[PDB]
């Protein structure tokens, strides 16, 4: 079949869509995408028909003083822009999957309505579930949503046939939005039972490890991974620095992460290997533990890998899920102390913890995109 | 606000 | 991570460099360029910061009678010029990537040597790697070079505290040059297993075609592209006339690129169209086939565009298209209307149109990313 996958937002909530799409294709389904301009390169290196829409998300890829698509001063432009370019793309489609910017979501749901096809909205964590919010909170969302782009929405719905809608938050998120997160790391709460959880949507990584790294890994004792993301935030660098130290203090080698914008590293004892755009799927399965920030993406990769992990919590969700599962330790504060990171590491490197991380991994799913696909297929097969 | 993000 | 990218050469030796620079800046790294005056507008357009160095490469870009940057005459001025303007650009960089004019490539590698940052030289065709050269002619190159600018080089080398070097050919190209070309089109030969082939460095173009060009494409049948890029030899204008005829003899419309030859349509006929700068990636996605010169860049853009092609011989890519079975080579510089019509007939055959759009997907589009990650790994290790 042909499925349209739209979305407007950052790389964190957009990459999943590219993964569902690429998967739907592997299953012989003409899946096309509607994303902000700054994703063409990506859809290129993965091979997914993608038609650009609206301003670019990444400030850089954007004109001099051109506001971002989330800017209040351009909600209306956003509504119109989408309502305009989406019709071409949603041409021969029997299903639509969306995530991100509500305005663009409401816009897309309408083409789905006009065309009478099924529409699915997805969120990446249970926190973002409408059902996990208070009835009042849901009212602020709908009120503010309506008060912000409501008129613009109903004007284009009218300007094309559909009747006026109210409660744009409920309208865009759907009664029961899909949750593309892993059930073990992001389990549903007792209030979200009527929700459908497919599993995390991650793109497979085939890339091999460079010969140098292969050389490093082979050349000695299993190293520890330290990676805190692409944050250039001063604290992030201190945490990284403090982690290198906790790892050395434990007589262990390191595989450290660095961004494209960081300054070159002065020197590295032959026990530290700097790594950039590496395949984390394959690498995590080559290390003893991972010290990293509070991020679902890295946390899951590590959990699938079955390696103990140390998570430095923000200002704390995943950090704590790691301890709840008894698979890692949530050290905390922007910059934890050498003692703090050292006691955590001592726990992480404990055989019993490694065994627990191993047991856990045996319970993690890797078929979210396929489960998603099977749901879409059944959708078309009963609604179209 | 009322639109989402994440920028 | 600042990376300095440089070179002196036709548009085909530059566009790929401008792609690596744009990609690096897109990834978060920074880039700076040292290119001949010809590409200032082009760089401004892509948003890559560039320092103009030396004479212009395009003939019609320099004063009349003025020598080009490759002419053995100027060599010492070239060497001198690069050793003079590169420091302002290279200061603060962590690596450098070059291609093009050897005397300029050596000046850069020297200044990189003084700063202690990795250097990499790239070739766009496998048949240019020093490993597809008899280690006989390779000796001629070193001797030739060492004699031409050699002394001048070591002179400036001296002025900044550097020990002299010999074999300027192995220095400029290094013991393991990079091959920024796609595997399916420009495959390495078993005489160079070692070398690194990153896949062509292409810059995803988003520029729209003009309004008139759109009007044309709309007001009629789908055209055949005719253009020879940086070719500026006399034959070029003749070769263009023979191709226009061959396409008209076929009864198809055409889009002609002025190129560095400043070719003009033979008449005010309404079935043709002349363009200057243009998004070839876009245009190539809107023509039936392309008749062009033998060049790494255009052959690949057409090949990834999924169109049949006719390549005009010199007297590598010509044949590559033939073997891959996506087009036809024809002898030149000025081909006969017959061969061209025979080709335009084979090429537009249901057989070729098929293999053409098939070989299009076997084309890697992660070329600049692979080079980028190779530069990251270099900067760390070294
Ligand atoms: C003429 C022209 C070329 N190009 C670019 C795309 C090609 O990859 C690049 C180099 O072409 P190429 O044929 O490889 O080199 P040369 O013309 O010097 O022999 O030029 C444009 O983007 N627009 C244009 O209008
Ligand atoms: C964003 O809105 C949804 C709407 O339904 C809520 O369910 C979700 O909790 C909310 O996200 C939170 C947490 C987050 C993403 N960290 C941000 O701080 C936003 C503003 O609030």
């Amino acid at each position: 079949m042909r499925v349209l996958i739209t979305g407007c937002g950052s790389r964190g909530d957009t990459e999943p869509l590219v993964a569902l799409a690429a998967r739907l294709r592997e299953l012989g389904a003409d899946a096309r995408m509607c994303l902000p301009p700054d994703y063409v390169e990506r859809c290129a290196e993965v091979g997914v028909p993608m038609v650009p829409v609206g301003r670019a998300v990444r400030a850089g890829a954007r004109e001099p003083g051109e506001l971002p698509p989330g800017a209040a001063e351009v909600v209306t432009e956003v509504v119109a822009e989408w309502f305009d370019k989406v019709p071409a793309a949603i041409e021969g489609c029997d299903a639509v999957v969306t995530t991100g910017l509500l305005p663009a979501a409401v816009a897309v749901r309408s083409m789905a309505e006009k065309l009478g096809i099924p529409y699915r909205y997805t969120v990446l964590s249970p926190d973002h579930l409408p059902s996990e919010q208070s009835q009042a909170e849901r009212d602020m969302y709908n009120q503010g949503a309506d008060r912000l782009f409501g008129d613009a929405v109903n004007s284009h719905r009218a300007s094309i046939g559909l009747p006026p809608v109210e409660h744009l938050y409920d309208y865009g998120y759907t009664d029961q939005p899909w949750l593309a997160a892993d059930p073990v790391l992001s389990p549903l709460r007792p209030t979200d039972l009527g929700t459908v959880q497919t599993g995390a949507w991650i793109l497979p990584d085939e890339r091999p490890l460079s010969a140098e790294l292969e050389a490093f890994l082979a050349a000695g004792s299993t190293p520890v991974y330290v990676g805190f993301g692409s944050s250039s935030r001063p604290a992030t660098a201190d945490a990284a620095k403090m982690a290198i130290k906790a790892v050395r203090a434990s007589g262990r080698r390191i595989v450290l992460s660095r961004g494209w914008a960081d300054l070159v590293l002065p020197d590295d004892g032959a026990d530290c290997f700097v790594v950039g755009e590496v395949n984390l799927q394959e690498l995590f399965g080559r290390v003893a533990a991972a010290i990293h920030h509070d991020s679902a993406g890295t946390t899951l990769l590590a959990m699938r890998a079955g390696i103990p992990q140390i998570v430095v919590r923000r200002v704390a969700y995943h950090a704590d899920r790691v301890a709840e599962l008894g698979v890692g330790v949530a050290v905390d504060g922007p910059v934890p102390t050498i003692d703090s990171l050292s006691a955590a590491l001592d726990t992480a490197l404990a055989p019993e913890i490694r065994a627990r991380a191993t047991t856990v991994a045996d319970t993690i799913r890797a078929d979210g995109t396929t489960v998603a696909a099977q749901l879409l297929f059944d959708a078309v097969s009963l609604e179209k | 606000x009322x639109n989402x993000x994440y920028x």
